[PDB]
RNA sequence: GGGACCGCCAGUGGCGAAGGCGCCCGGCUGGAACGGGUCCGACGGUGAGCGCGGAAGGCCAGGGGAGCGAACCGGAUUAGAUACCCGGGUAGUCCUGGCUGUAAAGGAUGCGGGCUAGGUGUCGGGCGAGCUUCGAGCUCGCCCGGUGCCGUAGGGAAGCCGUUAAGCCCGCCGCCUGGGGAGUACGGCCGCAAGGCUGAAACUUAAAGGAAUUGGCGGGGGAGCACUACAAGGGGUGGAGCGUGCGGU
């Protein structure tokens, strides 16, 4: 019987987290974020930064026994962003060509209905 | 290294679903297997892509060496489906209903209706109090698994089209979520 | 505070807002010296 | 040097942020991916059937958005 | 376990005198439009003084405090940073009782009536036709009220307005008489205080100010160019001694 898995993608503008973990989501099987691979702290986000830790955790799964995995986007959400971050469809492109099954792809941003206030103050960040 | 100290154990759907093999889990005691809830889509068990988008939270409740048995806990639609489905210039709406089974189960249902244009409240209103009756009239009637299984297959979304009609034609009705408060 | 909008224009002038702030304070400060 | 050779197919128009790059289409021709069709970045002058030399079959290039 | 909050639908949408008001259900209650050959009989418009209401913020007494966040404490930037940026964070934001009574409280348009081309969208109601899965469920047309746009005549300094008038009449109130001094000084009243309302003069000044055209400019945007701009590639200066000119001695 193959095996499933379950690839959470947390993909800020400042890193981007790939978490695999087994069908119930409880079990941490491999977990690699940005600052694994990169030097510069500008480079977390980076494209290749996503798609090179999602292939060493997804050799590490495969290892592992893992043969077919369900990926579950998340974005900051809150009141913080909701775009998935530039390293998503990347880091899937990284899955899909490391060897494993892709399975349903999607999105799990938590998005309130109306939640707290967000940062910036009222004006928002006057950068 | 602590993943060599796993080991795999069987998982299962509920009796009303046939059991169907869902998939394993790993876990490094059978203890840690209990309370743990697993999402499968409803393609997964029924076989039925059209019906891929329905999702079914099961709670793991029984350890039997490797096997593992699983309660029904939630059932829930696909994010994507539902946004699809809200569209601007159509009227979104919403019954959300405390209900009490023939067998004493408890379920919180909510449900949803799009119509085919902007519709008044009142109108909104009526057909609130309409499904109501039906979901009402059903847990009097049906027991737990019984209902779970209409509910899914959207017998009582076919009804509730089918009634409402009366107040509105509607685009779509559909039972979002469902919620095991307590059983009996 | 019987207002001016004309006031409100920067041109060849403060942010009236300010302007209000300091006469306050100078008021706050005057009252205090009579006690 | 495990580099993939590539031929080129159609070229989507002069790139970068002085157009001295071009952003063309590509056809893997051995590697993992032969077949595949994929947009690719070229310094110098390129025509119709140039063989490239890739490092990497995954990288590609974005979209020129006008 | 906690306190805040109720997206998408959501609308040029509804309601409310205004401030303002968006989860469902149950109760109470205000107002409006529609249909009305149903009742009363001019009972009305405006409103000094008066009274009520009144965003945010602040104040008094209690409770509560998730997030945010004046003040403040650190980090960074910068010539310097009491900032913009970042990490923490008091009051406050929330419930109760009360006070303060202010705003670009703007439709920058006080309110009630009569009249002056139309077209067009939507909302609530009503009426007539047609369709209908027979549900005013759907299509179209007419009337009323509110709510948008295009706009004839006309108006205005123009912007723009234009049956929802900033057009022509009728009527009541309030406010203004160049700029600043100044919404200050003094005085009075309210207020725990903050402050609120009322409100000068001396002196100074020949403009301030509103609309729009042309230019120029924009660390605004758009297209085309440029080997006195760059890109790709070569050469070569700035070092050395000398020729020559320049500033200075």
């Amino acid at each position: 019987k193959e095996k499933w898995g379950i690839a959470h993608i947390y993909s800020s503008f400042n890193n981007t987290i790939i978490h695999i973990t087994d069908i119930t989501g409880a079990e941490t099987i491999s977990r690699w974020s940005g600052g694994m691979v990169v030097k510069a702290d500008r480079d977390e986000p980076s494209p290749y930064a996503a798609m090179l830790a999602a292939r060493r955790a997804a050799e590490e799964a495969l290892e592992k026994g893992i043969v077919g995995v369900h990926i579950r986007v998340r974005a900051p959400g809150g009141s913080k962003s909701k775009t998935p971050g530039p390293g998503a469809q990347a880091a899937i492109r990284a899955l899909a060509r490391a060897g494993l099954k892709i399975g349903r792809v999607e999105d799990v941003t938590p998005i309130p209905h109306d939640g707290t206030r967000p940062k910036g103050g009222r004006r928002g960040r006057r950068v | 290294d602590k993943w060599k100290l796993k080991q795999w154990y069987i998982i299962y759907a509920p009796d009303f679903f046939g059991g169907v093999e869902v998939g394993l889990t790993p876990a490094d005691d059978p203890e840690k297997v209990l309370n743990r809830v697993v999402e499968v889509t409803l393609k997964d068990v029924t076989g039925d892509f059209t019906k891929s988008h329905v999702k079914l939270y099961f709670q793991v409740y029984d350890v039997k060496g490797q096997n593992a048995y699983t309660k029904f806990k939630g059932m829930k639609l696909a994010r994507s489906y539902i946004r699809s489905l809200v569209r601007r210039k159509t009227t979104r709406i919403d019954g959300i209903f405390n209900i009490t089974t023939k067998d004493g189960y408890k379920l919180r249902v909510m449900a949803m209706a799009i119509a085919m244009r902007r519709i008044q409240t009142s109108q909104e209103r009526a057909i609130r109090k309409i499904m109501q009756e039906i979901i009402y009239k059903k847990a009097e009637e049906l027991n737990f698994k019984d209902f779970v299984l209409e509910s899914v297959n959207g017998k009582i979304a076919a009804e509730i089209a089918k009634e409402a009609k009366k107040i509105y034609p509607l685009r779509k009705a559909e039972i979002r979520k469902i919620k095991v408060l307590e059983e009996p | 505070m019987k207002r001016r909008p004309r006031k409100w224009k920067k041109k060849g002038r403060m942010r009236w807002k300010w302007i209000k702030k300091r006469i306050r304070r100078l008021k706050r400060q005057r009252k205090k010296e009579r006690g | 040097d495990e580099g993939y050779p590539a031929e080129v197919i159609e070229i989507i128009g002069r790139t970068g942020t002085t157009g001295d790059v071009t952003q063309v289409k590509v056809r893997i021709l051995e590697g993992r991916d032969k077949g595949r069709v994929i947009r690719r970045n070229v310094r110098g002058p390129v025509r119709i059937g140039d063989i490239l030399i890739l490092r990497e079959t995954e990288r590609e290039a974005r979209e020129i958005k006008s």
